[PDB]
Order: C-alpha cells, then structure tokens, then sequence
RNA sequence: GAUGGGGAAGCUCCGUUUCAAAGGCCUGAUUUUAUGCAGGCCACCAUCGAAAGGGAAUCCGGUUAAGAUUCCGGAACCUGG
RNA sequence: GCUUGUGACGGCCCGUGAAAAUCCACAGGAAGGAAUAGUUUUCAUGCCAGGUCGUACUGAUAACCGCAGCAGGUCUCCAAG
RNA sequence: UCUAAGGGUCGGGUACGAUCAACUUAGAACUGGUACGGACAAGGGGAAUCUGACUGUCUAAUUAAAACAUAGCAUUGCGAUGGUCAGAAAGUGAUGUUGACGCAAU
RNA sequence: UUUACUUAUUCAAUGAAGCGGAGCUGGAAUUCAUUUUCCACGUUCUAGCAUUCAAGGUCCCAUUCGGGGCUGAUCCGGGUU
C-alpha cells in the first residue's frame, strides 16, 4: 500500500515552505536591559508587505545602547501604527497603540500582539491579520497574567511576557471571497505546495484509507483515533463531536 | 563612478551627494529646535525641583 | 450615461461566480480600491495596494490599516479602549 | 465661539493665509496672533512657536484640523494657519485669547 | 580623440616632449555659399589621443606649417 | 519685533554655508535693485574650532582653535532667527555692500572678522556660537 | 557540502555557524635586523553551485582556401603598478 | 507606418513581483601639513604591464537525439514590398 | 468620375490672411452579359431532454468524459512541554522567515 | 502521599551586558524613641544629532610632543540570564 500524502509531506520535498522572498522573521527586540528596566525609543522605518503573509510588516530601527550603530527589528505591524511613529519598548513605557510591554504592566482589558509565551522569546501569540489577544486579569504574587487568546482558550503565562498594543494589521482579509481557482493558486504559490487538493475518495486503495469502492464513499466511520497510527489518521481526527454546529458557539 | 571626478559625485552643501537639500533644510531646523527646547525642558522641570 | 444596473465594477466578472460572491467582492472592492483622507496633512490621497497596507500620495506616510478598508471597527474600538485604559493611569 | 470672533475678523480685518506668508508677518511683526491647525505637524508647529516667542506673539492652537480652519476663515481650500494683522471689530486680540 | 582651437595651445603641444609624429591633411571644401576654400587639418600624435586643429584660413595656415619643430617628424598629406 | 535688526545670531538654512550660524551685521529689510527680496548680510563661521582638551598642549591649541570666517548677502527666508545674539561693532564696518564686489575687498572683510571671531572665543564671549550644530 | 561536534557494529548519518579557546587588517615600534611587539579595531565562520541571473574595459575599415569585436591598420578604453 | 528602445502616467493583486560580489557618497574629524616655503595625485599630461583555457564548422527533411543521410523530436535573436 | 466635412505652421496697437502635409468618412453621377469580401480569406442556425456550474486537469501509445480540480459550503485537530508528518538513531528533520484572519486532516 | 529545594536531567535567549546582596540619595509614611519600614533612586510635542579608553576634576612621568592612574560611572559575590 502507497504512502499516503499525509505521510509524504512531513519529509519535506516539495512541500518546504517557499521563502524566496519572505522580509525576514518578525520578532519583538530582545530582552535587553533596556527593555526591562526602563524603555526603549525606536522609529517605524517603513511599514511594508511580508510575502505569503496576513499582515504587513513594520521596520522599526533602534540605537545600540552598547555600540553606536542602527540595529534594526521586524515588528508585525498593528494596526494603526505608521512610518516615521515612535515606538517605546519597556516596562516602564506608555499604553499606545505601538509600543511593546510587558503583560504585567498593562491593566485589564488591554489589547496586545505578537506576545511571548514564555518572556523573551521574542513573540508567540496572534500574529495573524486581525488577532490580538486581551488580558483579563492578574495574579501579582508569582506574577501571572491570564489572556484570552484568538482560539477563545484562556491560558496564563508570566507578566514578563512582551506584547504589543493593538491589533494586528490587514484586518478582513478573510471576507473576500477567493472567487476564483487562480487566486487560490496565487494565493498558495507564496506559501507552499498544498493546493489544490484531491479527494482521497477519488483515489485507489493503495494511495487512500479512502480509495476505491464502486461508488465514492469512505466505507468506515471517518472520525479516526487519537491512537491511531500515521497512515490511519485521515479524516476527522479524535473529532469529540461531528455535524452542522448549530446554536452559539463561543466559549464561557 | 570611481572612473569620474569628485565633483561629478557631490553638490556642495552639507550632504552632498547624500541628502535632498530640501531635506537638508528639515535636519536643521528640527535639530535647532528639538536642541532649543531640550534647554527649556531643563530649566522648566529645574523649576519643579525647588517648587513642589 | 449609467453603464450598469447594478454590477458596478463587479462588471469584469460578467455572469460568472454567481449574483451573491459578486456582490461580495463588489462591496470590499469598492472599499479598497477607494481614495480616503490622510490623518495627517487632510488630503483624501490615502490609497492601498498591498492588503493593510495605506499611504499617502502628498505628504507619503504609510498607515498600517484593514485589509480592504483604511481603518476597521474593531482596531477603531480598540483605540477607543486603549484611551479609556491609558486615562486610567495618567490620573 | 471661537469662530464666531475669527469670522468677525475675517469680515473686517487684515489677515493673511498659509505658512511661507505668516512667516513675513512675523518677522515684521505685523502679525497680532496666529491661529495654528491640529494636524500641522509639530516641525511647523514649532517653528512657527519659535518665530513666535522672538515676535512676542501670542498663539492660539485651533483644536481643529487645517481643513476646518479653512472653513473658519470661509475659505474653499484648506489653511494651517492664519495671521491677525487688524482685528475688524473681533475682541480676539483682547479676549480669553 | 580631441580638436583643438587654442593656435597657442598647439604649438605647446607639438613641443611637448612625447610627441614624435604628426601629419597634415589638406581639404577641398565649399565656403558659406558659393565658392571653395582650402581646410587644412593639424593632427599632433600625442600619446593617448590625437589631437587635430583645423585651420580654415590659407595663409593662417602656410604660416603655422613653417613654425613646426625641425626636429618633428611631420607626414604631409 | 522687526528681530531680524543689526545683532541677530541666525542659522543658515539653505546653501554651502546651510547648517553654520552667522551673524546679522546690516539688514536690507526690504529690496535691492538686484536681490529682490528681504535679505541680510552677514558675517559668520564655515570652519568652526574643534573642542579643545587638557592632553592639547602649546601649539595643537593654538592650532585647533583657529576660525574661518565667510560673509553672504542671504534671503530672510534661509535663516533661522536665534533667541541668542552676538555683539558686531568691531565689524561694523568691514561687512558691508561695498565690502562685496571685489575679492580683494572680500578677502580682507574675512581676515577683519577672522581676527575679531578668534579673538571672541578665547575667554568665553558668545559661546554656543562657535560651537557646530549637529544634524 | 568539509569543519569542533552528535548518532551509527559499520560503510556512514545528522548539523553549517551549529552547546567550539574557530581569525587578519592597518601601520607603528627596528635604525643590533629583519620583522619580534606597541596600540586599536572586525567578530565576518569554510567551500562548491549560473558559458540565459549579477558583472571593470573596443570600435571602425581591410585581410583568408579555411580565423577574426582575436590578425593587420587606425583610433580608444579599463584595471594594476 | 513596422520593429524595437525609453519615458511620464495609469490598471491589477488574500500574487505587490531575487541574492551577493562590487562601486561610489556622506556624517565623523584621528591626524598630517606653509612663507622663506610647504600640502596636495578624486584636474591635465607622462611611464610600465595585463596570465590561463575556449574561439574551426553543423545546429538540423544529412554534422544532435530517434539502430540511419528516419516526413518524428529538439531552447533562441534579426525580419523588405 | 465628381462633391462635402475633418488638420499644421508663422507675424497682428497694449475680422481675416499666407502656405505645408495627410488616408479616413459620408454623399452624387457615369459604366458593365447584375457583376463586385469576384483568387486568397471567412461561424451554419433554431427548439428541447440528460449532465458537469464556469476557465482549468488526466490515462505519453485504444477511454478527454458526466471523471479530477476549482471557488463556495461544512466538519475535525492543535496555544509550541503543541497538532499532522519524517527517521535506524540522534545535541535529527518538514509545516516554520510559521501562531488560530494560522498550519494540519476530511 | 503532599510541597519545598537545586546540583543531575530538560527548555529557551545573548557578539554570555548590566544578575543577586548591600549603600547612597529623594520621598510617601506615623514616629509611641528613632527608624520599625514601603516604594522610587538620569530618556515621551517634532522622520535631527548620540562613535576615537569622554569632556571635566584631580594625581604622576619631569615636562615637548606624548602618555599613564584615579574619578566621572558607589560597594560586595565571579551563579551569563
Ligand atoms: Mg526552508
Ligand atoms: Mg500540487
Ligand atoms: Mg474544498
Ligand atoms: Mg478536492
Ligand atoms: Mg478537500
Ligand atoms: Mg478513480
Ligand atoms: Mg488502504
Ligand atoms: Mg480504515
Ligand atoms: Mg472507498
Ligand atoms: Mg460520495
Ligand atoms: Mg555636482
Ligand atoms: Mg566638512
Ligand atoms: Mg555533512
Ligand atoms: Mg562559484
Ligand atoms: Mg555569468
Ligand atoms: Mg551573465
Ligand atoms: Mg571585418
Ligand atoms: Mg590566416
Ligand atoms: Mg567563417
Ligand atoms: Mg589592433
Ligand atoms: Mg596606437
Ligand atoms: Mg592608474
Ligand atoms: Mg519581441
Ligand atoms: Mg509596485
Ligand atoms: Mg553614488
Ligand atoms: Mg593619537
Ligand atoms: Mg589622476
Ligand atoms: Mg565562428
Ligand atoms: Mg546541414
Ligand atoms: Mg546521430
Ligand atoms: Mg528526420
Ligand atoms: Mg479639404
Ligand atoms: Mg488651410
Ligand atoms: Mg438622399
Ligand atoms: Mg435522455
Ligand atoms: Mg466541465
Ligand atoms: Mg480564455
Ligand atoms: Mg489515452
Ligand atoms: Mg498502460
Ligand atoms: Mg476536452
Ligand atoms: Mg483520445
Ligand atoms: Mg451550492
Ligand atoms: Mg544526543
Ligand atoms: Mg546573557
Ligand atoms: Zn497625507
């Protein structure tokens, strides 16, 4: 029996992502000494198009406390933010649109970007065009502070961690309709050798779980196990509820 | 351009070859003033620290 | 001399896709492709090209922004709170 | 209001209109006050502050943008800032401004 | 590579020390209008370029041709 | 007031000497029969004296702390006004219209003001004012 | 695709600046003499990979059985010293 | 007019359409440098040298691939009335 | 074989004149063995049923289709100490220059 | 079994740059003897400029030109975080 598709990606062949003309890797400053004792002025250089990406970039350059020399950062630019706008980095900097900071110092409610999981690393969470993540609250012994992230999943990380006020930019993106196959194929074409996609109904047993049968039709129960083995998983994986979602989402 | 005078490669006020003149005359004036105000910034909250 | 009905600009397409995806695109095309006021010298020279992406014909400032629109409700409502929220910490 | 006087003036005084002109106002210190738009930018803004103090004249920063400014001195177009040379009547010169 | 106009000029080139050959060139030509006049064309081989002066005029000419350095090695015609 | 008047430290802003700080010494509030415009003449520093220090001994100080001078007819609208000012009397003089046309005349107005700019900035005297603006 | 490394019984596999003590430039100090040391930097980390991508600089006339932007003639231009 | 080069514009994008060598410039001002004579080779002129391999022809209903002087295949430029 | 309309370029104190150069288009006569896009070039049309929306894809060498794909619609997994996938192993790899407006699976 | 430790083991970050402890100074504080303490302890109108162990101060070399210490920039532990 064929190797599956599903198996054939994760050895990276022609399915590497296609990076040719990427800005570079957006990432917050380091966590300098600046950065967590006081803050940090920087300027919004240019506010410019990632390829394959969401969301425009933004080059914002800074001093280097330590040599003199321009060292420059890749910001995801939030919305609203602009060429030639100064951007402060630092626990003790402003609440704007902008600047970066960490969760500790921003009151509830606040909404902030690109923020790290664990302090430092340089910008996990929400980085897509439109997301954002709002704080909802902190525990200041053992210094916590809970978000709820785009999922809707709270989850509680350290108030070192970095953010970003504001949203990301290039909000809606997704309203559009893609209209047609070719912008699908542009769109994918700056992103990686997925598309378009073929049943694994339309295929034979040996390329599918799927394959073969006289008529289309997957023959067996399509929710696969957890457990299940690489080859096996195809469908709809440990799905702990299936059909039509009807009534309001939105989790409690 | 390494094949060609000095004077093909400048104009001849500050940054020649380098700024557009027009913005050169931006440098300045922002340059005076943020350095002017920089000296009432000093002398405003110097106040405060003998008043408050 | 009114040159469609009602497809507008949605007019390239012709009978393809079906009324309702036109009428989709009709309306976020008319968003993006639109010329808009510049926050900062007030000149509607605000233009896109590249999604989020807004600048300015006289004065060039780029504006990061929507996808198809200038400014969106929710990053308006999201300035509107980070007001709210700096105020509490200035008094 | 504040444009009621402006409009005052610009029915009976002197007034000139835009930045390279009030700047000759103000170092012939003809000028009485200058009214200064929001979203002129502070470079300008400054500039003209600077100009200002060394004509000892007063300022007032119209809390409205430079299209608006235009609409208070009843112009079609846009203006960042105005220059008083002869208040008509208005009490501008000698009010809260 | 280089036409010359400066008669003093020239004359410090012919003179000027890597300079072993030259070569005269005379030309039929018509003047204005109607009639002809007789061009004649000064080329000094320099080192890296040939420099060549036109004089218009005969006589301006036959003077100029007596004053070449004895010692230069004129190719006439 | 009309500050542009007879001691006004400027900047110039536009042209060669843009960046350098001068001295007004006469204005020509409005006209000429040529410059149609408001303009000033002044005298001011192109090549300011680099920062001295205590390892500078003897005649590295001398030498750092020379000056030289240049003197334009210049438009209104290429200074900058200063709040500061710098007295010109000793100068008077030697910048005037009649200084220009001629170099001869020039070249001397320079050596004049020259001697009278280094002078100034041995013990103090208008300090700022020969001292670079950074831009 | 070498390298300190890390796997692998092993042929070899992985890593490519990577948990590595990873190197050479400017001239001064020599006037025993040729290059030791006096500064100060730069921490940049191999290499191969395009006869269509990038890229210092040449043209015209003449010429052979068969070569020519290569010869000859003339007239240039670039690079280094 | 045709080919082609180019310009200032304009349309499109959930597509916004390489890298590096290399070259220049500016900010800086270490430092060096004159009247009994100094500084200057980014102005002109002048001197020397420029290695190595490829360079013939075919490129197709006969010089290549199809057992072949095969009606197949096999990337391009110039283009008159 | 005629007719009409559509342009350039110059001087005028602070209404025009003078020439230069163009195939387009409409109108009117005459004329022929009624012929004339004279060769060349160049859509057959209409009313329905079944079926796939469309443009695109494939069985090189018997199947081009109604099959594949597509946009659109819906479901599933996952917050990185992770989902899915690679490897004999590993201080190993793909997604990933990535972060739910995302990647993966139907 | 719970929960605590950090040196094994594990994860990230950085040209292992400012860590932990103490002291200075400000100042809230309310003084129940006097300090028991808690925070602070150089940057936010502006698309400027920020580099030569730093200027200053002070101490030496034996004054020549150069150059060095210390301070500026507080102490202590070498646990890069
Ligand atoms: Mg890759
Ligand atoms: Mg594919
Ligand atoms: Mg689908
Ligand atoms: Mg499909
Ligand atoms: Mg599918
Ligand atoms: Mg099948
Ligand atoms: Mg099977
Ligand atoms: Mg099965
Ligand atoms: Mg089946
Ligand atoms: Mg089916
Ligand atoms: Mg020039
Ligand atoms: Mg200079
Ligand atoms: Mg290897
Ligand atoms: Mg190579
Ligand atoms: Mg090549
Ligand atoms: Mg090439
Ligand atoms: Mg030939
Ligand atoms: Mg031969
Ligand atoms: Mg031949
Ligand atoms: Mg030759
Ligand atoms: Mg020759
Ligand atoms: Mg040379
Ligand atoms: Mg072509
Ligand atoms: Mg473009
Ligand atoms: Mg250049
Ligand atoms: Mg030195
Ligand atoms: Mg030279
Ligand atoms: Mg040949
Ligand atoms: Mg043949
Ligand atoms: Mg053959
Ligand atoms: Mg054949
Ligand atoms: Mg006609
Ligand atoms: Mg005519
Ligand atoms: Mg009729
Ligand atoms: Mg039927
Ligand atoms: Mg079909
Ligand atoms: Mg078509
Ligand atoms: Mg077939
Ligand atoms: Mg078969
Ligand atoms: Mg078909
Ligand atoms: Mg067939
Ligand atoms: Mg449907
Ligand atoms: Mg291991
Ligand atoms: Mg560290
Ligand atoms: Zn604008």
């Amino acid at each position: 029996g064929r190797v599956i598709r599903n198996q054939r990606k994760g050895a990276g062949s022609i399915f590497t992502s296609h990076t040719r003309l990427r800005q570079g890797a957006a990432k917050l400053r380091t966590l300098d000494y600046a950065e967590r004792h006081g803050y940090i002025r920087g300027i919004v250089k240019q506010i410019v198009h990632d390829s394959g990406r969401g969301a425009p970039l933004a080059k914002v350059v800074f001093r280097d406390p330590y040599k003199y020399r321009l060292r420059e950062e890749i910001f995801i630019a939030n919305e609203g933010v602009h060429t030639g706008q100064f951007i402060y980095a630092g626990k003790k900097a402003s609440l704007n649109v902008g600047n970066v900071l960490p969760l500790g110092s921003v009151p509830e409610g606040t909404i902030v970007s690109n923020v790290e999981e664990k302090p430092g690393d340089r910008g996990a969470l929400a980085r897509a065009s439109g997301n954002y993540v709002i704080i909802i609250g902190h525990n200041p012994d053992e210094n916590k502070t809970r978000v709820r992230l785009p999922s809707g999943a709270k989850k509680v990380i350290s108030s070192d961690a970095r953010g970003v006020i504001g949203v990301i930019a290039g909000g809606g993106r997704v309203d559009k309709p893609l209209l047609k196959a070719g912008r699908a194929f542009h769109k994918y074409r700056l992103k990686r050798n997925s598309w378009p996609k073929t049943r694994g109904v339309a295929m034979n047993p040996v390329d599918h779980p799927h394959g073969g049968g006289n008529h289309q039709h997957i023959g067996k129960a399509s929710t696969i196990s957890r457990g299940a083995v690489s080859g096996q998983k195809a469908g709809l994986i440990a799905a702990r509820r299936t059909g039509l979602l009807r009534g309001s989402q939105k989790t409690q | 351009y390494a094949t060609v005078s000095k004077t093909h490669k400048t104009v001849s006020r500050a940054y020649g070859g380098s700024r557009c003149a027009n913005c050169v005359k931006e440098r300045i004036i922002r340059a005076f003033l943020i350095e002017e105000q920089k000296i009432v910034k000093k002398v405003v909250k110097e106040q405060t620290e003998a008043a408050k | 001399a009114k040159r469609t009905k009602k497809v507008g600009i949605t007019g390239k397409y012709g009978v393809r896709y079906g009324s309702s995806l036109r009428r989709q695109v009709k309306k976020l095309e008319i968003q993006q492709h639109a010329r808009y006021d510049c926050s900062f010298c007030g000149k509607k020279t605000v233009k896109r090209g590249a999604a989020g992406i807004w600048t300015c014909s006289c004065c060039k400032k780029t504006v990061a922004g929507g996808a198809y629109t200038v400014s969106t409700a929710a990053a308006a409502t999201v300035r509107s709170t980070i007001r709210r929220l700096r105020e509490m910490v200035e008094a | 209001s504040i444009n009621q006087k402006l409009a005052l003036v610009i029915k009976s005084g002197k007034y000139t209109l835009g930045y390279k002109s009030t700047v000759k106002s103000l170092r012939q210190g003809k000028s009485k006050l200058i009214i200064i738009a929001a979203n002129t930018p502070v470079l300008r803004k400054s500039e003209l502050e600077y100009y200002a103090m060394l004509s000892k004249t007063k300022v007032y920063y119209f809390q409205g943008g430079n299209n608006e400014l235009g609409t208070a001195v009843g112009k079609l177009f846009r203006v960042g800032v105005v220059s008083i040379l002869e208040a008509g009547d208005s009490d501008i010169l000698t009010t809260l401004a | 590579a280089r036409e010359i106009t400066d008669i003093k000029q020239f004359l410090e080139l012919t003179r000027r020390a890597d300079v072993k050959t030259a070569t005269v060139k005379i030309n039929k030509k018509l003047n204005k209008a109607g009639k002809p006049f007789r061009q004649t064309k000064f080329k000094v081989r320099g080192s890296s370029s040939l420099y060549t002066l036109v004089i218009n005029d005969a006589g301006k000419a036959k003077k100029l041709i007596q004053s070449l350095p004895p010692t230069l090695k004129v190719n006439r015609l | 007031a009309k500050f542009l008047k007879a001691g006004k430290v400027a900047v110039v802003v536009r042209g060669r000497y843009a960046g350098k700080k001068v001295v007004i010494v006469k204005p020509h509030d409005e006209g000429s029969k040529s410059h149609p415009f408001g303009h000033a003449l002044v005298a001011g520093i192109e090549r300011y004296p680099l920062k001295v220090t205590k390892k500078h001994g003897a005649k590295k100080v001398a030498k750092r702390t020379k000056i030289k001078p240049f003197i334009k007819v210049v438009n209104y609208n290429h200074l900058l006004p200063t709040r500061y000012t710098l007295d010109v009397e000793a100068f008077k003089s030697v910048v005037s219209t009649e200084t220009f046309e001629q170099p001869s005349q020039r070249e001397e107005a320079k050596k004049v003001v020259k001697k009278a700019f280094e002078e100034r900035h041995q013990a103090g005297k208008n300090q700022w004012f020969f001292s670079k603006l950074r831009f």
